[PDB]
C-alpha cells in the first residue's frame, strides 16, 4: 500500500533584500546635524516617522 | 454639482503625524479682512468680507 511519511519541503538557499536610496533626504542631519541636542531641561518630543 | 455636500466619492489623504503637549479643551476660527480705501473725506475705516 501507499504510507505517508515525512513531508518534502525546499529551504530557501538565498536571502537578499533592495532598500530605498533616497527618499526622506538625511533624517537626522536637516535639523540637529550629526550630534547636537538643547538643555537638559527641554526634554521636547521631536519624532520623525 | 447640484448637491452642496451630501454627494460624493473620495477620500482624505493623511500628510503628517504631529504631537502637542498641552491640554487642549476650546477652539476658535480667524478670519481676513480686507482693506478698503476710502475718500479722505469720509474719515472712517471700513472693511469689505
Ligand atoms: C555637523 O557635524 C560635523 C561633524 O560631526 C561638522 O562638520 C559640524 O560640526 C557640523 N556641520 C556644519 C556644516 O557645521
Amino acid at each position: 500500500g501507499i504510507y505517508q511519511t515525512s513531508n518534502f519541503r525546499v529551504q530557501p538557499t538565498e536571502s537578499i533584500v533592495r532598500f530605498p536610496n533616497i527618499t526622506n533626504l538625511c533624517p537626522f542631519g536637516e535639523v540637529f546635524n550629526a550630534t547636537r541636542f538643547a538643555s537638559v531641561y527641554a526634554w521636547n518630543r521631536k519624532r520623525i516617522s | 454639482l447640484v448637491r452642496d455636500l451630501p454627494q460624493g466619492f473620495s477620500a482624505l489623504e493623511p500628510l503628517v503625524d504631529l504631537p502637542i503637549g498641552i491640554n487642549i479643551t476650546r477652539f476658535q476660527t480667524l478670519l481676513a479682512l480686507h482693506r478698503s480705501y476710502l475718500t479722505p473725506g469720509d474719515s472712517s475705516s471700513g472693511w469689505t468680507a
